[PDB]
């Protein structure tokens, strides 16, 4: 890797510089490095990971979604399809550098229900990006991946963590708009906003100020897609 | 556009 | 160069598909490998460039600002110096690449008044950038350069072209971020924008209804900096 | 912060 060389310590230093300087594709090489370090990511470097990644991956998204529609009304010469397949392939490639990341060794080092839950909620978010754009053979089994690592993650995120705990709201966030538009299955991405955001309520009282404005802001989050879908 | 929880 | 293979009516229009997409980089290297075709620009196709290369510039340049002040109160670990010369060495690479662009062999085939004075502002442009960021022996060869670029343009502009012409007006509007800002003449900068600001006004009453809103939108950014330096 | 043409 490029960053074989620099200190665990710099690439830290350097990922949080370059989202000050809003250089993501450098602050997640630098967190890539730090992860191949090998040791175990704290809190606060598991959420640089999480940004660099998360704008990278969403300026792919966003211009895929603007060249398929484009493809799309085209449909109604290759160089449409082919630019919109070259930004595909780039993203696919992202992605599989996070899930690889996840996967050696990030998730089976996880113990802990905070960072366990983070990182599958992760590997959920990482394989809907693939069904975002996925039409061949392996797409229904692309849908699974995301759904098993969402489900797993839920089921311990209930047992381990309180119902305002912000990991567990933007997860059964993310697993409500996975259930909404990858799975086709409205309904339960309502029940499953629904049912979040009162659990949630209920739990507000046990927090302090600024935990309450935490878990409000993903609540409303919660609120606003429940206002769109019904 | 909906929600997801890193926007 | 990797778009060697590609047709040059393809490269133009996925270099359109990239800005819609808002995907810069590849706007740039789809422009890149169209100039590299040996054939000389149209007016939309130097926009193209134009566009493509100023978004990447502006990164760059908004990134190592973040950089500089930061490390500038650090003086008041190696990293944050280490991290601010990776961006501006990305920086000088893109003016540079510019720069070869116009010199090989943009400028040496443009005649028309339009196209030169295009391509001799955008030289200008991109020796002033590698100026803002300059600070050894060749800091002062380099001003000049930009100088000797926007001067010809300039000469050549108020020769050839009406004062209301947008690329005039932008060409005289950066000569004056020049003198304000890397050549340490605020007196010249203002004077500069006040007589093109003054003598565009009283070209108005020659334009159509659309080059009248073409014209007077430039003018306001040349009003708008009076303001503030004044 | 002043303008220049590309902005
Ligand atoms: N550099 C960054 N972008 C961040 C650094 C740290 C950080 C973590 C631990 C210690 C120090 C800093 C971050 C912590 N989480 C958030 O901001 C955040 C995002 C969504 C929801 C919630 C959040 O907080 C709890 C509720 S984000
Ligand atoms: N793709 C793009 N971004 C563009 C395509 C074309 C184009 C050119 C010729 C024919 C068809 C299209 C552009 C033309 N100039 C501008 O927009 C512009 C910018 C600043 C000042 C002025 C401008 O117009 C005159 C006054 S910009
Ligand atoms: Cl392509
Ligand atoms: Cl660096």
């Amino acid at each position: 890797g490029a960053m074989g060389s620099m200190e665990r310590a710099s690439l830290i230093q350097k990922a949080k510089l370059a989202e000050q300087a809003e250089r993501y594709e450098d602050m997640a090489a630098f967190m890539k490095g730090a992860v191949e370090k090998g040791e175990e990511l704290s809190c606060e470097e598991r959420n640089l990971l999480s940004v660099a990644y998360k704008n990278v991956v969403g300026g792919q998204r966003a211009a895929w979604r603007v060249l398929s529609s484009i493809e799309q009304k085209s449909n109604e010469g290759p160089e449409v399809r082919e630019y919109r397949e070259k930004v595909e392939t780039e993203l696919q490639g992202v992605c599989d550098t996070v899930l690889g990341l996840l996967d050696s060794h990030l998730i089976k080092e996880a113990g802990d229900a905070e960072s366990r839950v983070f990182y599958l909620k992760m590997k959920g978010d990482y394989y809907r990006y693939l069904a975002e754009v996925a039409t061949g053979d392996d797409k229904k089994r692309i849908i699974d991946s995301a759904r098993s690592a969402y489900q797993e993650a839920m089921d311990i995120s209930k047992k381990e963590m309180p119902p305002t705990n912000p990991i567990r709201l933007g997860l059964a966030l993310n697993f409500s708009v996975f259930h909404y538009e990858i799975a086709n299955s409205p309904e339960e991405a309502i029940s499953l906003a629904k049912t979040t955001f009162d659990e949630a309520m209920a739990d507000l009282h046990t927090l302090s100020e600024d935990s309450y404005k935490d878990s409000t802001l993903i609540m409303q989050l919660l609120r606003d897609n429940l206002t769109l879908w019904t | 556009r909906r929600f997801s929880a890193g926007m």
